[PDB]
């Protein structure tokens, strides 16, 4: 079914033209725009207080990078490059190599913040739970070069946030 | 209605192509030879064009690989020898090119494992 | 001249006598799955992947060793051979570790790309799986015989083209695992094949343990110059 | 069939079928072939001489008349001596119907201009012309739509690099935006995904 | 289990550090070095090693679902012990 | 908190004056709040 | 053991939703 | 919402609708932040037996499209690709705007 | 008679009948300098043939309207239009003629 | 004969003025051209699915949906129920997203700026809808070509039917402050009129050609998913100007909120994306335990499914009009050929035609009705 | 054989009688050019730059490629005289920010491994 959105004929009895020309001439509509502008003057506003409110956000969200470990303290990445794989910017840089103790673990691992699409692509495609993206959304920079991050960053990005990442971790992997 | 000029075809002029990514360069027309670690033939049956490497360096920040040339990832799929060879020369590329290496047919016999005065007689199975 | 005639899907081709289902197969394009087949290796038949139907026969052969029989209409794609495939597969994934984040032949396995193409997207093994101790061959290999499916190709490749008789397999059934019975290196100078044979990541090359993915190499075809072979 | 798989449509197979037939039979001069796919989508292969007619006939004729262009593009496939192929997407609100035309070229042979049959195509030649260098004979203006002023190449080309040639900068010396040759900081990391152990026996090709 | 350098810079857990003749150290003065002070070598090699009476043992790293894919360890040999390849916990078999 | 405002409104943080090495009197940012009340305050839980 | 739990409208549907331009004309000749 | 009797009929009157029945700022009728766990049912191939995937194969049923009248190799009533389209009806709920 | 037919630029046509039997009278005049053998005039003089019977037995316009299957005869009328133009434009092209060459040898194959 | 050049969404335009009158507008487009559809040919199935959220920005999640159904049709496959219904209840929210930005883009152009405010709060609370579904407020990459990633979280459709039984008094609000405004009908009426026919052959779409009087949807004529199975109107003008399409906008955002309605009520159980561990990856769980669903997992995310050989042109009714894909697949992993068909690319292409013979000021309101992103339109 | 389809020029007089139309055009614009976009280059310098693009093309002897760069040439013209160019545009044909390349064995040799 289709509906007609301007197949109106205006009347042209005597009653209908005198209202049409009290409205042309004493400006009804253009009065009744004016009320609804005064209404909602008088509304209460929808602004938040930033930054001592802040917008809501979902377990789901995706923020800022970070590489978690095991509770032991050892980390989770196995150096599996799926991550790197599935990025659909290449943002993903891994080098790898065994450790002094014969595990498999990397020695770097870069992702670049600048070509990075935030599509958490890499946090679905890792088969531990190495890299997620974390809470964080604030981490803007002064400089460019501060936003290519190495391996060292990342371990501190998780040992930083850990806590809040594990409560969303455990939030939502039901889903997943 | 028809021409009928007599010249090879060249299309240098027209692929917008700088000039030393021309002549400089050498192409290798091949198929590719078969991954050892496995034993799938599906990725040894189309004719590959491929440039010569160029140097590549590390980026003084992040230790990244850089390069210089565009050509670097370029590569071409072909179905015949002749296809590639028509249309490097036409692009103006020197070509190197490799005839397909394919495996020959074998003599298989299972008894042969059981051999009574040949040594195809096997210790194990 | 003595070509015979078979057929491969319907598709008639002409082979010479000894010619196998699965060479016959391969003159049509068509290539059988496979683990324990080897061209360059004497014929084993124990993987059983290679099963196919023959047109008019209640039973599958095994393709690799079959030799071919005249007016034989081989069915590749047939229900009866892709059940086949199926069930060995399932077969040789119940037991298998779930090794593929930390395995090197991560990208580059036949056992991957052949449960992909031919086995089914799923399991129903509910049951606790085997492990068993590694072994040590020396400094080149890498050896993890859990993921070891028991093809035999290393076996095979050490008594005929190394001319080397110390691998084999010791036990029985389940429990029969591929070794040397002994704490003892293989050490060869063809030695390293071992790992490109190997269908899976059992035998690995150490010095390259953990470097590289597959899909990342860039591949040169080039000419070795550490000796006058070429 | 069970749920995982598309269900298949064999009237619409049957109907795109019988049209086919009933369109190469009308213009036998110019129709080379006539395909229906799996998902019922009806293409038809023409000679590069019959553009014009044929399109006029799709648009004009009272069984056909696919009067709306949903597209026109090409593609590059440079194993072949003609390289491009030129495709044409009409649609038919009257019977709710949509075909496919194709065509070829290769680098100096132009294709003649479907403005005068559609006018939906004056944008879409020119953005071949920008990306595959395919002369169009005939527009009313043929020009670069999409790529910056002077630019050199055609980069929807298989043989065209993904980066280009060029990159653009802020020199302070001259005061302005200069070109220079590309230099990546990190190269594109070339992936090679394709595996062996073919996917599909349907789509088998000949041994030769 | 951050170490020093001859020069004055941390060592990483990855075992870099610019040389004394290095250039590339300049980027860090008025500035700091980004390192981890956890080295997950030495923290795993902090943890007990677990005694099982049984052949084969499984593990998944613990948490369920959470952790990583379920593998199986054979403890046979009595010279070394069972190590995780995922997460390098170690378990054993109880000798004497 | 304040469930009587409405969504957005109804939790708020005010930010201590002085952090690890800087006087915070007039200088906050969002980037203080540690990551537990920063899960609580951007409503990703219920539970503080 | 237990059973299915995912999003789902609650029995019996959710109330109507109102979609219907709603201009009225306040009075006056 | 925290507005006094008197400014809220302020604003109804100039709006000209009732503003309290739909407010634009939320409130405590949302859903909580904190939620019970879901249990996320399995599909139709979870099943133990008669699953082969053979069976169950949508690419391997992918053909190479039919082809009719390859150049290179009776009344005939004529024909159109698809049935003429049938003409849309008025919309028996609100036809006119 | 009804008004605005609903399409911006197309107007309501009054005496319809007339129109569309000038303009299939046309069509066919142009459809017979085609060579008899030509499948588009035998096709377009069959289509033709039963449009123009079925507005000569049909005095009604709705009912028209209805047993055309085009509906709004004014665009009923430009279709027509349409066909005349296409037939002399036909006429001029004659793509009855066998095909002008084959493409190439592998010109259609894919993949690759 | 004055010549202008207006240069820098992001547009140049270069006209020729005989006095007011415009003689010549004359679009240069290219500052947005990022070369999408040659990247693609870089990318897996997968890896390419995110471009399309970025090419018609205002509602990606449409974008997804067409790419998910050309590469479903490729692959020969069909989403489960579940996924198909919230495909749908979330093609009607970015419908009314798309409609909302361009409604209000086009008044706040026209010099009315207030509805802009009053409707982007309910485009935030539609971005929480999106965040929540998918972790992401406007690039979300949600809808896969097996379904959808995830499934809804266990509140969510309280709170979109909380949100959207409060909508139409928005959009009462809206109207109040524009249809009846003499100003706006002044800015609106009688501007960049389209015959039917020309909009047919200049290759229009959508509400292009809806104003005109042309009885065309997508989702009515060729539906996907289960647009079959929900009941709308098609809003339908009579004088194919500006004030007709902004009244037809307005009557489809008021649609979108009956078939929204009709999804809560009617949205099925079961799984959400196609239980084939070939072509959409496993659970996490069954990745953790399972070797099958370990090594699908790994291939799937390191090499990518295969799609059969073959070409595809797959559009659905975007909210700008006909959005569609010219799909070729060469059967690998990765696509042959993407070309990307925008409504908006032929509407900027008819701007010519339409702004012939007015004022300068009226380019502004034809391009505000043509509704165009500039993502799209460069690709 | 070997018979192609025309694009403009059936052989090569035709197509050099294109080649000096086009020649004649970009001689006669390049004083404006100069003017209009404030280069800091002579009209001399400028004309110099025309007869080396020009004279790069000067081995073509296929009329169908021929008449295809007056095409290319004869939209430049056009990107020129429309001001639809910037002055960086106009500016790029002379590479002034470019390190000239030493052409000799000796100097590439040193500078690295590219030929
Ligand atoms: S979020 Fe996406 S783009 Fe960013 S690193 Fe992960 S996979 Fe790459
Ligand atoms: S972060 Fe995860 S996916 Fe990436 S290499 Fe490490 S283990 Fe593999
Ligand atoms: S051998 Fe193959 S299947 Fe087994 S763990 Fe290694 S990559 Fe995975
Ligand atoms: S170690 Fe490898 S080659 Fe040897 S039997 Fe086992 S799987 Fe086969
Ligand atoms: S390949 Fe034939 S049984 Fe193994
Ligand atoms: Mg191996
Ligand atoms: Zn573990």
């Amino acid at each position: 079914t289709y509906k007609f959105v301007n197949m109106r004929e205006p009347s042209m009895d005597m009653k209908s033209v005198t209202d049409r020309a009290a409205q042309t001439l004493l400006w009804t509509e253009l009065v009744r725009g004016l009320g609804m502008t005064l209404s909602y003057l008088f509304r209460e506003p929808a602004t938040i207080n930033y930054p001592f409110e802040k917008g809501p956000l979902s377990p789901r969200f995706r923020g800022e990078h970070a590489l978690r470990r095991y509770p032991s303290g050892e980390e989770r990445c196995i150096a599996c490059k799926l991550c790197e794989a599935v990025c659909p910017a290449q943002a993903i840089t891994i080098e790898a190599e065994p450790r002094a103790d014969g595990s498999r673990r990397t020695t770097r691992y870069d992702i670049d913040m600048t070509k990075c699409i935030y599509c958490g692509f890499c946090q679905e495609a890792c088969p531990v739970d190495a890299i997620v993206e974390g809470p964080n959304f604030e981490f803007s920079t002064e400089t460019h070069e501060e936003l290519l991050y190495n391996k060292e960053k990342l371990l501190n990005n998780g040992d930083k946030w850990e806590a809040e990442i594990a409560a969303n971790i455990q939030a939502d992997y039901l889903y997943r | 209605q028809l021409i009928a000029v007599d010249e090879k075809l060249d299309i240098t002029t027209l692929t917008g192509v700088p000039e030393e990514h021309i002549k400089t360069r050498k192409v290798r027309i091949f198929v590719p030879a078969r991954n050892n670690m496995q034993s799938g033939v599906n990725n040894t049956k189309k004719w590959k064009m491929e440039f010569d490497t160029r140097e590549r360096w590390e980026n003084p920040l992040m230790g990244w690989s850089s390069t210089a040339d565009p050509l670097s990832n370029l590569v071409l799929t072909f179905s015949t020898k002749e296809d590639a060879v028509a249309f490097a020369e036409k692009n103006g590329w020197s070509f190197d090119v490799e005839e397909r290496k394919v495996p020959k047919p074998k003599s298989k016999s299972y008894g042969a494992n059981f051999s009574w005065n040949k040594r195809t007689r096997v210790s194990t199975k | 001249s003595n070509l015979i005639e078979v057929f491969v899907d319907g598709q008639s081709v002409m082979v010479e006598p000894g010619t196998t289902v699965l060479q016959a197969c391969e003159k049509v394009g068509m290539q059988i799955p496979r683990f324990c087949y080897h061209e360059r290796l004497s014929v084993a038949g124990n993987c059983r992947m290679c099963l196919v139907e023959i047109e008019k026969a209640p039973k599958v052969v095994a393709a690799c060793a079959m030799p071919v029989m005249k007016g034989w209409n081989i069915l590749t794609n047939s229900e009866k051979s892709k059940k086949a495939r199926e069930g060995v597969m399932e077969f040789l994934l119940a037991n298998h570790p779930l090794d593929c984040p930390i395995c090197d032949q991560g990208g580059e396995c036949d056992l991957q790309d052949q449960s992909m193409m031919f086995g089914s997207d799923r399991s129903r093994f509910l049951e606790g799986k085997r492990a068993v101790e590694d072994k040590n061959i020396g400094p080149l290999v890498k050896t993890i015989m859990t993921r070891c499916i028991q093809c035999t190709r290393c076996i095979r490749f050490a008594s005929e083209i190394a001319g080397v008789d110390d691998l084999g397999t010791t036990g029985r059934g389940n429990d029969m695992q591929v070794g040397t019975y002994i704490e003892k290196m293989f050490m060869s100078e063809l030695s390293g094949n071992i790992i490109d044979i190997c269908p899976v990541g059992a035998l690995t090359s150490k010095p390259y343990a953990f470097t590289a993915r597959p899909w990342e190499t860039r591949k040169t075809e080039s000419i070795d110059v550490m000796d006058a072979v070429g | 069939t069970r749920p995982t798989i598309r269900p298949r449509n064999d009237v619409v197979h049957k109907q795109l079928s019988a049209f086919g037939q009933y369109v190469a039979e009308i213009l036998p001069k110019y129709v080379q072939q006539v395909q229906v796919s799996c998902f019922n989508e009806l293409e038809i292969f023409i000679h590069p001489d019959g553009v014009i007619p044929v399109l006029t006939f799709l648009r004009d004729h009272t069984n056909a008349q696919f009067k709306s262009l949903a597209d026109l593009t090409a593609v590059d496939v440079p194993t072949r001596q003609n390289r491009f192929e030129i495709v044409y997407n009409l649609l038919s609100l009257r019977f709710n119907s949509r075909i496919r035309v194709k065509t070829y070229t290769d680098e100096l042979t132009p294709i003649e201009s479907s403005v005068t049959v559609y006018k939906a195509a004056n944008w879409y030649e020119r953005e071949i012309w920008d990306m595959f260098g395919v002369f169009f004979a005939n527009h009313p203006d043929l020009r670069r739509i999409l790529t910056d002023y002077g630019f050199e190449g055609h980069p929807f080309r298989k043989d065209f690099p993904l980066s280009g040639y060029v990159e653009l900068r802020y020199d302070d010396e001259v005061k302005r935006v200069v070109a220079e040759p590309v230099e990546l900081a990190q190269e594109f990391r070339k992936f090679d995904l394709n595996s062996p152990w073919e996917a599909f026996p349907a789509y088998r090709q000949p041994p030769e | 289990g951050v170490r020093t350098s001859p020069t004055g810079e941390k060592v990483t857990h990855t075992g870099q550090a610019y040389d004394d003749g290095d250039y590339r150290r300049v980027r860090f003065s008025d500035r700091q070095k980004e390192v981890n002070e956890n080295f997950a070598i030495d923290l795993i090699a902090e943890q007990p090693v677990s005694e099982v009476g049984s052949r084969v043992i499984s593990c998944d790293g613990g948490g369920g679902a959470l952790g990583h894919p379920r593998v199986y360890i054979n403890l046979d040999k009595e010279t070394k012990t069972g190590t995780c390849g995922y997460c390098g916990l170690q378990f054993r078999q109880p000798h004497h | 908190e304040d469930n009587k405002q409405f969504f957005g409104r109804h939790r708020w943080v005010i930010y201590t004056t002085e952090m690890n090495g800087r006087d915070t009197f007039w200088d906050v940012d969002g980037s203080m709040v540690p990551p537990e009340w920063h899960r609580w305050l951007h409503c990703m839980t219920d539970d503080p | 053991a237990s059973k299915v739990k995912q999003d789902m409208p609650p029995p019996g549907g959710y109330g109507p939703i109102d979609y219907k331009r709603n201009l009225p004309r306040r009075g006056l000749s | 919402a925290s507005a006094t009797r008197v400014i809220q009929l302020l604003r109804n009157w100039a709006s000209g609708r009732d503003l309290q029945a739909k407010l634009q700022l939320r409130y405590q009728e949302i859903s909580k932040r904190t939620q019970p766990p879901p249990k996320l049912p399995v599909g139709p191939s979870h099943k133990l037996s008669n699953n082969y995937y053979c069976t169950r194969d949508g690419r391997r049923e992918a053909m190479p499209p039919s082809i009719v009248m390859s150049s290179q190799k009776t009344e005939k009533k004529a024909v159109t690709p698809a049935p003429p389209i049938k003409r849309w009806e008025l919309s028996k709920d609100q036809p006119y705007l | 008679l009804k008004k605005t037919t609903g399409l911006v630029g197309l107007a309501v046509c009054e005496t319809p009948h007339e129109r569309l039997k000038i303009l299939y009278t046309k069509i066919l005049d142009v459809l017979g300098q085609i060579p008899k053998n030509a499948a588009y005039r035998k096709y377009t003089e069959q289509i033709t043939n039963e449009k123009l019977g079925m507005v000569k037995a049909e005095p009604d316009v709705k009912k028209l309207e209805e047993q055309l299957q085009g509906g709004q005869i004014e665009e009923v009328i430009l279709q027509a239009e349409n066909e005349l133009s296409l037939a002399r434009k036909m006429l001029r092209w004659k793509p009855w003629e066998p095909l002008v060459e084959e493409p190439p040898a592998n010109q259609w194959k894919w993949p690759i | 004969n004055l010549t202008l050049n207006f240069g820098p969404g992001v547009l140049r335009l270069v006209m020729e003025l005989s006095g007011e009158m415009v003689r010549k507008c004359d679009p240069h487009i290219g500052l947005l051209h990022r070369g999408t559809e040659k990247l693609i040919e870089y990318k897996t199935y997968l890896q390419a699915l995110p471009y399309f959220d970025r090419l018609d920005y205002v509602s990606m999640m449409c974008n997804e949906q067409a790419y998910s159904l050309a590469v479903e049709k490729l692959l020969n496959i069909q989403p489960p129920p579940r996924a198909q219904w919230i495909r749908v209840l979330f093609g009607e929210i970015t419908r009314l997203l798309n409609h909302i930005m361009a409604v209000t883009t086009h008044a706040l152009d026209i010099g009315a700026m207030t509805p802009f405010f009053w409707m982007f709060e309910e485009r935030e609370k539609m971005f929480e809808f999106y965040e929540r579904v998918s972790g992401a407020r406007m690039h979300a990459a949600y809808i896969r070509p097996g379904g959808v990633h995830q499934d809804l979280p266990l509140g969510l459709l309280d709170d979109i039917y909380e949100f959207s039984k409060n909508f139409s008094f928005r959009i009462d609000e809206l109207e109040e402050m524009l249809t009846n405004n003499r100003i706006w009908r002044n800015r609106t009426v009688d501007i960049g009129v389209v015959t039917a026919e020309d909009a047919l052959n200049y290759g229009f779409s959508g509400v292009m050609l809806r104003g005109s009087g042309i009885q065309w949807d997508l989702r009515k004529t060729q539906p996907y998913d289960v647009y079959d199975q929900v009941e709308f109107d098609v809003p339908i003008g009579s004088r194919g100007d500006c004030y007709d399409r902004y009244l037809c906008r307005v009557e489809e955002m008021r649609q979108s909120l009956r078939i929204i309605s009709q999804c809560l009520n009617k949205m099925p159980p079961g799984e959400i994306k196609v239980d084939d561990a070939k072509v959409s990856p496993p659970k996490r769980a069954e990745m953790k335990t399972s070797m099958e669903s370990l090594i699908h997992h790994f291939k799937l995310y390191t090499e990518g499914y295969q799609v059969p050989p073959g070409a595809t042109y797959t559009a659905i009714e975007a909210p700008k009009g006909e959005f569609g894909v010219y799909l070729v697949s060469d059967g690998s992993s990765r696509p042959y050929r993407c070309k990307i068909k925008a409504p908006g690319f032929a509407h900027l292409a008819g701007l010519d035609k339409m702004s012939k013979g007015h004022m300068l000021a009226d380019v502004v309101a034809i391009i505000g009705t043509q509704d165009i992103v500039f993502g799209e339109v460069d690709r | 054989g070997t018979s192609v389809k025309p694009i403009f020029s059936r052989d090569m007089n035709e197509a050099k009688r294109r080649v000096r139309e086009l020649y004649r055009a970009w001689y006669r614009e390049v004083p404006n050019t100069v003017h209009l976009f404030q280069l800091d280059i002579s009209v001399k310098q400028g004309r110099d730059k025309v007869r080396e693009m020009f004279m790069k093309n000067a081995h073509v002897t296929d009329p169908r490629v021929v008449d295809l760069l007056v095409i290319k040439g004869k939209m430049e013209l056009e990107e020129t005289i429309n001001v639809w160019k910037q002055r960086t545009h106009i500016m790029r044909f002379f590479h002034e920010t470019e390190a000239p390349r030493p052409t000799d064995f000796l100097s590439k040799f040193y500078v690295g491994h590219d030929p």
